[PDB]
């Protein structure tokens, strides 16, 4: 109310409501899902277009051979961090010649969120982060928040309807954390899952979006006609 | 972080008042009287030494300063911002004069750099204004002696004789009888003393008075000999003893 | 570059500069015009360093000619003499020095006066009756100090000139393929064509 | 009024009210706590298992400084790791220049001074954390609890967040009952025992433990997580004690 | 390097020779030494092969944005000046450079401008450049007229760098000739010393000093 | 330094303090540019509330800001003289690497760019002028006038008025200037412009400044019984 | 006041928003993307009969393989342009090829979010940006303020955008020629002005793969016109 | 932040008015009346001092008309400090063209150079502008005599005779009534102090409440003399033309 003018106020409750403000800019955003198995991590992301002569705004960019996100929000903030992502990975190969661990990418976005949270003139990033890897301890998800909450998960949804999906991989649990050595059906749980946040629109050959990283697989993306089969 | 404040915090309003200038008079106003009386041969600055606890020691506290052999300095209304200002007045007599000409500043001059610290505080990014008005005694060869006031706008005047702060209205009037161009030093001294018996209300004596000139040569204050041109400061500030010796004969 | 001469007579400044650019042992061309006009009636000739010398005489061209459009006026030569010296007086103290020397000649019209400066890569000014940059002094100032007179007009101005560039095409070792003479007086610049 | 609107700014009382407000976001925040011993610290907090689909032991809240130093913190949790950020900035710098790993007060003043700093002007804001750190130096074992104003002191035991009062009132029972000492494998066992009870006041999700420990015989001095089979035993014991 | 550009009654003659030398070490013998900067504008290239061609291809990209910014191509005089004022401020830091800038426009008509890396800028109707300049200088001077045709220019040119890449050791080769109209630059092939010294020799009768 | 964001959207999509810049604008003395088949014509009104005024001395209207080009202004004076400065520098400027003078669309697309500057920068406000700019390309005949604004958008004119009561002007030129037929010498292009002013000025004494530019770097500024003469043998034509 | 870069409670940015306002007052500009090219039309829109028209430039070339077109405030764009074609000839500079229509489109939207308390606000001008490239043919962006650009087969922007788009969406088919497609802008412009369509008040142009990106003259546009209305006569 | 506090000093009103400027113009109002008057051989400054006390050493003082070069003066009306900034900086500027050119700075290019820094104050840096207005006297072999004023905005604009500070709507009808070109320096001394005398705010006006200069030719041969008057020199001019 009055305490919404910028980041750096606190209101009287101790709530940073520009930070609130943010998130809320990932609550609008076209829903997209994220979960793993032992071997494998998948994305799953319903892109969203502007009218019928558009094209669908590309959810999923990929950070390095091993890792990569799905986003939820304003698509520049989305840019910004994995342009972020991709040089923090690149940082560890050149330097180190060692892959990023997928925790140290989380607890580095956290971080670089923080900072535009503590400051005046600045402003949140108004973007959520699905990230998935595959590193020297096996499968991962992460789950980013502009607040700087991150957090690893075997499987989560942000984005509208996400509780859908959210409630569903929540059920299923036990099944797709299992699916190991099986590209194709841990993506079969994921596509399910997004369905479960479709409101009058249904999945459709230039709206599904699908990203796959895993032990023998590249973080590698579908689009088009590659993603027929799984509708 | 930063100093975010680079815009004036003094502006012009509707009716043309610089508010800050003219709250920092206000607090000027406020501050305890001080004086300065200039006669033929030397020149007198005084005010009253307002003690804030009595186990406070007022020695400690000078409110009249030395800032040159020849200049010093008396003040009214807030003790810290005129502090620093002695300290910054101190430094651009030797960093702007003294370093260039291997001479100490005459009073104009110096008091004319005291003025531009004073304006910059007025026109500056993300600063108040001084709360001060200062009167400055002093001597050089070429004017001899002079006394000026500086007020918090920058804006200074040469004066034969004037009182700032608490009781300026009432002092100013006793001055303007008192005072001819013939006065002697000592007779000066003697005025002074008198007009500021005016605006004290407690104790009247040596410890509670503050009390300085600005008249001949002091050789013996030099500290050293053999330079016959250098024969010391024309700036003296009177002892406690001295002011009660003269207040007997008042 | 190399020879840039100067005489200020009665009337006039006439200035002359050789033709030739050469590098190495190839004279790449030989009818260099080694002048700029600054001002309708002021003109400044160059010699130095190659690149250096271009480069110098258009930047205060440039800035002669920005002061013109401002106050809609002409500078006095003794005025642009003195702001190319400050120029060069600071150019030697930078990190790479312009190595150029110049003649500056004009025609005053407050004064009514022809004049004549001599300025260094130093920054060294002098107003002279008749100067010259290099080694062309070492012959033309001892044959001016001779043939000169204060009240010469134009064309003995031009014989005189004639002398100097005839003693030089005798005794200097490089060919400089002759040179360009501009005469500065109270109707402006202009070029003789047939020297 | 409006002198809550602004960091750094005094109210007439001469509280900063943004400072205030933060101390609200570390009073949202889980329980954490700390527990001084014979020769060593002992820290432990709260995780609320928000979901099924949270991967067990893979959501690490407290962090290490140096070698020697452990931090734990409730509240806005970004916060809490920029504070970290900067202490081991603040511990290299030291060990840098010193040669000496750095000494617990003196990392607790550097802590001090940085979440200072952040009161004194309106261009930042208060951190919204509360921080419980300590360690074990040349002169034994210390526990430090920071507060948004930058308020910092020497504690026998400490206590953060939602369940802060329940778990103040079981750390004083255990200074009264042992004035001696407490060792650092019944500190480990106690701080489960008091996550467990604060987590009362945090009752409708469920939660993960976490705990870790410095101690001069125990771990020689260094900071390590405590796992596997001294967790569990510490968890089972807890658990014998709500019931 | 030999380099050369001439002006005459049916425009400009541009001839280079295609050798690259690291000490007595030929590199190559078919480097590019002309670059074609736009259907109008021609750069030569001779000094060092990378301040060359990096800063000449630069170049092009400055003469691009010009046009794209002003609707208009840019003068040769203009584009002479980029060049001269870009290796100007290098000056002293040891670039290499001897460069003509040839080209036609509606305002200049033909013209050739020599520029160089101590900020040497000359606009002129005949230049030699390179190590084998002065060889090149010697058969050009003493064969030009300003009524050359066509066909007996591009001889010329192309005479005057086989002579130089004959003389100078480090010249040679090929040549690259082009003519410059109105219309734009017009390539008119590359010619292997190989090859072309003794057709000429034989054709021409001169190369006596030879041993045929 | 100091980085406020003074120009800034508001709700409805304007940049307030670029159209408060157009009212300073407004309030500025009358300036008219008229071109004709081989010259144009900038007229610029002088207000007379100020009598014991030194004409010789007194900044005039129209500036020169190369021998080829000028420019007049309408608003805030001050402003004025800093884009006056800035544009004279640039034009020396491209003589110098481009070796040929300015075209007049080139001098007011870079006046033009540094009034938009002053639209999106902090710490600025926008520039309180809007200029003619007028004069002839480097060996073109072809008459040029160009028009910019605060908000940093210019654009070409057979002719144009800025400045207070401009309205009025612009009314009267656009029934009185013919496209297919612009005033075919400099007398009728000067009285086009002059009767263009009498609409708005009062009298036509020391209160109408003109200046004609011609090819080639022809320019001159009349006096005040050249323009007199205008305005009378207008009046007398007028009574019918 | 308020933060220039602060969220609604919505979760946007104000400016951002704002601008789009802004947007939303300048002239009409369409695009169209065929197999034969990409059409790029626009109201010229003159403020004044005495404002030569021919002046007003709201479509402009990139490179030779793209160009663009404007709407709002268009002062705007040209430090956008500038950009834009900086970046088109330096990409060739230091890779000796022709710049991807979507890697130039999105350099130019990194320029968008560049604003705070960097520019002081952020740009208030939509641009079409029109092109063609090997890999993926012919291309229609539309790049906001924002940061965000879509491709489109077909584009509207300024005051008529949101009745030239529904017209759009109905006339669009993936087998238009580009003389269908220059109608249609012209068609489509002509219903969405204030002023009657002529070739002295819009202009037309196009890229194609051959002849690269050329804006039309007014004869050539004129003929148009006349082949158009002709057209809508005939039946 | 801080922009809470943020008076935004150079911003427009909806009327296209920069707010300081007026106000700092307002301020002006208040300030002692300074006159300038140019005639044929001569320029004559003369301002009123701002209510003066009798203890207050009149001799040794300066508030109102300052030297800048051998040439130019100027007559002051506003803060005091804030124009002895500016003045400090127009005797620089003076001094580097004199550097640079080996000749005396042309009167309006000076007045030029300080109307461009005022100017700057109203446009960027957001601070408050200078609440002084300038009268220049000066002469230069170019114009010869020249009167000039610049304000608060950094618009500057030449006089053959002006006022400013208080009263300059009276002040400035009684010149225009009695000024004719053909004047002479003695006349004009007469018609600057006559103007003073009848738009003071005080009872009758008196030589410790002034401040007086001319620049003449009146020197020996082609050359300029400024003459700024002492305490008894400006008794004597008061009694000569009848005034006290
Ligand atoms: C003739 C053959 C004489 O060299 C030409 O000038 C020729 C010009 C040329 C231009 C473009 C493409 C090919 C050829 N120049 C060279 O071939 C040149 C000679 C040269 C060597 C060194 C120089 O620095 C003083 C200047 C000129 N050869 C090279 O540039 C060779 C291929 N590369 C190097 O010598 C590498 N050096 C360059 C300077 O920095 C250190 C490494």
């Amino acid at each position: 109310n009055n305490y919404d003018g910028d980041t750096v106020t606190f209101s009287p409750t101790g709530r940073l409501f520009q930070v609130e403000y943010a998130l809320e800019a990932i609550k609008q955003g076209s829903v997209t899902v994220g979960l793993r198995s032992n071997t494998h991590a998948v994305l799953v992301a319903l892109k969203r277009n502007a009218d019928e002569l558009s094209s669908y705004q590309k959810k999923i960019i990929k950070c390095d051979e091993h890792m990569g996100l799905s986003l939820a929000g304003l698509a520049p903030d989305a840019r910004v961090l994995s342009n972020y992502l991709r040089q923090q990975c690149n940082y560890s190969s050149l330097v180190f010649n060692r892959k990023l661990a997928v925790e140290r990418a989380g607890h580095l976005l956290c971080d670089k969120a923080q900072k535009n949270t503590q400051s005046y003139g600045g402003r949140p990033y108004g973007v959520g982060l699905l990230i998935i890897g595959y590193d020297k301890s096996g499968a991962h998800l992460l789950e980013f928040q502009p607040s700087g909450n991150v957090t690893e998960l075997y499987g989560t949804a942000i984005g509208a309807r996400s509780q859908g999906a959210k409630t569903y991989l929540e059920r299923t649990l036990d099944t797709f954390i299992k699916i190991d050595g099986n590209p194709d059906e841990l993506i079969k749980a994921g596509v399910e899952a997004i369905s479960q946040s479709l409101r009058d629109e249904s999945l459709t050959v230039d709206n599904l979006s699908i990203a796959i990283v895993g032990k023998d697989t590249p973080f590698t993306i579908y689009d088009g006609e590659a993603v027929a089969k799984y509708i | 972080m930063t100093d975010r404040y680079s815009f004036s915090l003094t502006t012009f309003s509707p009716s043309g008042k610089l508010g800050q200038i003219d709250y920092a008079l206000t607090a000027v106003k406020q501050g305890v009287t001080s004086l300065g009386i200039k006669a033929t041969n030397g020149v007198v600055i005084a005010t009253e030494k307002k003690s804030s606890s009595p186990l406070a020691m007022s020695e400690t506290l000078s409110k009249v300063s030395l800032l040159t052999p020849d200049i010093g300095a008396v003040y009214s209304g807030m003790g810290p911002d005129y502090r620093v200002l002695v300290d910054k007045s101190r430094k651009v007599a030797h960093t702007s004069y003294k370093r260039i000409y291997g001479e100490y500043p005459p009073t104009k001059l110096l008091v004319s750099e005291v003025a531009k610290i004073m304006q910059e505080a007025t026109q500056s990014g993300g600063v108040r204004p001084f709360g001060v008005s200062l009167l400055i005694a002093g001597h050089d060869e070429f004017n001899g002696f002079s006394l000026y006031q500086v007020d918090p706008s920058g804006s200074y005047f040469p004066w034969k004789a004037t009182a700032i702060g608490k009781g300026s209205v009432a002092a100013k009037t006793f001055l303007e009888k008192r005072w001819n161009d013939e006065l002697e030093l000592e007779d000066a001294i003697h005025i002074a003393l008198l007009t500021l018996k005016e605006s004290v209300e407690g104790e009247f004596n040596g410890d509670t008075i503050e009390l300085a000139i600005i008249g001949d040569e002091n050789p013996d204050l030099l500290g050293y000999t053999g330079i016959p041109t250098d024969k010391g400061p024309r700036f003296r500030k009177l002892t406690s003893q001295e002011i009660n010796d003269r207040l007997e004969a008042l | 570059m190399d020879i840039i001469l100067g005489i200020r007579v009665q009337d006039s400044v006439i200035l002359a500069s050789s033709k030739a650019v050469t590098r190495g042992i190839s004279v790449l061309k030989d009818s260099d015009d080694k002048t700029r006009q600054l001002s309708p009636h002021t003109l400044m000739s160059f010699a130095g360093e190659a690149g250096d010398t271009v480069q110098f005489a258009e930047y205060i061209q440039a800035n002669i000619q920005l002061y013109s459009i401002r106050e809609d006026y002409e500078l006095s030569p003794q005025a642009v003499s003195s702001f190319v010296r400050q120029e060069l007086a600071k150019s030697i103290r930078s990190r790479r020095p312009y190595q150029v020397n110049v003649l500056i000649g004009g025609y005053d019209k407050k004064k009514n006066k022809p004049e004549l400066y001599q300025i260094d890569y130093l920054g060294t000014k002098v107003e002279l009756p008749y100067g010259a940059h290099g080694y062309s002094g070492f012959y033309t100032f001892s044959l001016l100090d001779h043939h000169y007179r204060p009240d010469m007009t134009t064309e003995e101005g031009l014989d005189l000139l004639k002398l100097c560039v005839q003693e030089l095409e005798k005794r200097m070792p490089m060919d400089f393929k002759g040179v360009i003479v501009k005469i500065v007086d109270k109707d402006g610049i202009r070029q003789v064509d047939d020297f | 009024t409006g002198y809550d609107l602004s960091n750094s700014v005094f109210s007439p009382d001469g509280r900063n009210f943004q400072v205030e407000y933060a101390v609200k976001a570390v009073e949202n925040g889980t329980t954490s706590i700390g527990i001084k011993c014979n020769d060593g610290v002992v820290f432990a907090v709260e995780k609320l298992i928000t979901s099924k689909l949270l991967v067990p032991q893979k959501n690490v809240k407290i962090q290490v400084v140096d070698r020697h130093i452990g931090c734990v913190y409730s509240g806005l949790i970004p916060d809490g790791r920029h504070l970290v950020n900067r202490g081991r900035e603040e511990a290299a710098s030291f060990k840098k220049l010193y040669k000496t790993p750095i000494p617990i007060p003196a990392f607790a003043d550097r802590l001090g001074q940085y979440v200072q700093a952040h009161t004194l002007y309106n261009s930042v804001r208060p951190f919204g954390v509360s921080t419980i750190f300590g360690g074990v130096d040349k002169n034994g074992a210390h526990l430090y609890m920071l507060e948004p104003s930058g308020s910092y002191w020497g504690y026998k035991g400490a206590a953060t967040g939602k369940g802060r009062q329940s778990a103040k009132a079981e750390l004083e029972k255990l200074v009264d009952h042992h004035p001696e000492g407490l060792s650092a494998r019944e500190a480990v066992k106690q701080a489960a025992k008091i996550i467990y009870l604060a987590h009362e006041d945090n009752k409708e999700k469920d939660f993960e433990l976490e705990i870790s420990w410095c101690s001069l015989s125990e771990t020689n001095g260094l900071h390590k997580f405590v796992k596997g089979d001294l967790l569990q035993e510490a968890i089972d014991f807890a658990q014998k004690e709500i019931n | 390097t030999t380099t050369l550009a001439f002006r005459f009654q049916g425009g400009i003659i541009v001839a280079v020779d295609s050798r690259a030398t690291a000490g007595n070490w030929v590199a190559s013998q078919t480097v590019k030494k002309v670059i074609e900067i736009n259907p109008f504008l021609l750069g030569t290239m001779a000094g060092g092969t990378a301040d060359c061609q990096f800063w000449e291809t630069w170049l092009g990209s400055q003469c691009r944005l010009h046009e794209l910014r002003e609707k208009e191509r840019i003068s040769v005089a203009a584009a002479s000046k980029i060049l001269s004022n870009l290796v100007y401020q290098y000056k002293g830091a040891g670039l290499s450079m001897g460069t003509m800038i040839c080209g036609y426009t509606r305002k200049e008509g033909p013209t050739i401008y020599y520029v160089d890396s101590d900020g040497t800028r000359l606009k002129g109707d005949i230049f030699c450049v390179g190590s084998g300049q002065t060889f090149a200088y010697g058969v050009l001077d003493s064969n030009y007229k300003w009524d050359l045709s066509v066909e007996d220019a591009l001889y010329l040119g192309k005479r005057s760098i086989l002579a130089a890449a004959h003389r100078d050791a480090y010249s040679g080769g090929s040549v690259n000739l082009y003519h410059v109209t109105e219309d734009g630059w017009i390539y008119h092939g590359n010619h292997d010393v190989g090859e072309l010294f003794w057709k000429v020799k034989e054709e021409e009768g001169s190369f006596n000093n030879v041993i045929g | 330094g100091y980085d406020r964001a003074l120009s800034i959207f508001s709700p409805d999509g304007h940049i307030f303090q670029v159209e408060y810049a157009l009212e300073a604008v407004k309030r500025g003395t009358c300036a008219v540019g008229v071109k004709g088949k081989n010259c144009v014509v900038l007229g610029c009104e002088r207000r007379s509330t100020l009598k014991l005024q030194d004409t010789r001395i007194t900044p005039s209207k129209v500036s020169k800001i190369d021998s080829h080009v000028v420019l007049s202004f309408s608003g805030l004076n001050a402003d004025s003289r800093i884009l006056i400065e800035k544009a004279r520098v640039e034009a020396q400027s491209h003589r110098l690497t481009l070796e040929d003078p300015v075209t007049v669309e080139y001098l007011t697309r870079y006046v033009a760019g540094v009034q938009q500057r002053y639209t999106q920068s902090g710490g600025v406000r926008p520039f309180g002028v809007s200029t003619l700019i007028a004069g002839f390309d480097p060996r073109d005949d072809e008459p040029k006038l160009y028009q910019t604004e605060p908000s940093g958008i210019y654009s070409s004119w057979s002719a144009q008025t800025i400045g207070r009561n401009s309205k009025t002007v612009r009314e009267f030129l656009e029934k009185n200037y013919d496209r297919k037929e612009p005033p075919a010498t400099v007398e009728e292009c000067v009285k086009l412009t002059v009767r263009s002013l009498l609409e708005v000025v009062q009298t036509g004494a020391k209160n109408i400044e003109i200046t004609v530019v011609k090819p080639d770097s022809d320019i001159v500024a009349l006096s005040s019984e050249e323009i007199n003469q205008y305005v009378t043998q207008i009046e007398q034509e007028k009574q019918e | 006041d308020r933060g220039v870069s602060t969220f609604s409670p919505e979760g946007r940015l104000f400016q951002v928003e704002y601008s789009l306002e802004a947007i939303k007052l300048g002239s009409t500009a369409i695009g169209i993307a065929t197999k034969e090219g990409v059409v790029l039309g626009v109201e010229k829109r003159a403020t004044s009969p005495l404002l030569e028209s021919d002046s007003i430039e709201k479509i402009v070339e990139i490179d030779r393989h793209i160009g663009c077109a404007m709407s709002g405030l268009t002062a705007d764009a040209r430090s956008m342009i500038e950009h834009a074609r900086t970046a088109a000839v330096t990409h060739n500079l230091y890779y000796d090829e022709d710049i991807n229509v979507e890697s130039l489109t999105q350099s130019v939207c990194d320029l968008a979010l560049r604003f705070g308390e960097l520019m002081s606000r952020p740009f208030g001008v939509a641009l079409l940006i029109a092109g063609h490239d090997a890999d993926d043919g012919y291309q229609l962006f539309h790049a906001e303020p924002s940061g965000t650009f879509y491709r489109y087969n077909a584009k509207a922007i300024g005051s008529g955008s949101e009745g030239a788009q529904a017209e759009l969406l109905n006339e669009w088919h993936s087998s238009l020629t580009l003389k269908e497609a220059e109608l249609l802008v012209l068609k489509i412009l002509k219903q969405v002005m204030e002023e009657k369509l002529d070739e002295n008040n819009a202009q037309l142009s196009c890229i194609t793969k051959q002849d690269g990106f050329k804006i039309y003259d007014n004869e050539k546009t004129a003929e148009l016109i006349k082949e158009l209305k002709e057209k809508e006569a005939a039946e | 932040g801080s922009r809470r506090y943020d008076s935004r000093t150079t911003i427009f009103s909806p009327e296209g008015r920069l707010y300081q400027v007026e106000y700092a113009l307002e301020s002006i109002s208040h300030a002692g009346t300074a006159i300038g008057i140019m005639a044929s051989d001569g320029i004559v400054l003369a301002a009123e001092r701002k209510v003066t006390s009798t203890l207050l050493e009149q001799d040794t003082s300066t508030e109102k008309l300052y030297k800048l070069n051998d040439k130019i003066a100027v007559a002051v009306a506003g803060l005091t400090a804030d124009a002895e900034i500016l003045i400090n900086t127009a005797r620089i500027h003076a001094q580097n063209y004199l550097k640079t050119y080996n000749e005396d700075i042309p009167v309006e290019i000076l007045v030029r150079r300080l109307s461009d820094i005022k100017q700057g104050y109203t446009q960027h840096g957001g601070l408050r502008p200078f609440g002084v207005s300038f009268i220049y006297a000066g002469y230069d072999d170019r114009y010869g005599y020249q009167l000039y004023t610049s304000n608060p905005s950094g618009n500057y604009t030449g006089w053959k005779a002006i006022s400013v500070g208080a009263n300059t709507s009276a002040a400035q009808t009684l010149l225009q009534m009695d000024y004719k070109d053909d004047m002479k320096v003695d006349d004009a001394i007469e018609l600057a102090l006559k103007t003073l005398s009848k738009t003071t705010d005080s009872s009758a006006l008196t030589y410790d409440r002034l401040e007086f200069a001319t620049i003449r030719k009146g020197a020996n041969d082609g050359e300029v003399y400024q003459k700024i008057f002492k305490p008894q020199e400006i008794k004597d001019i008061l009694v000569k033309t009848g005034i006290t």
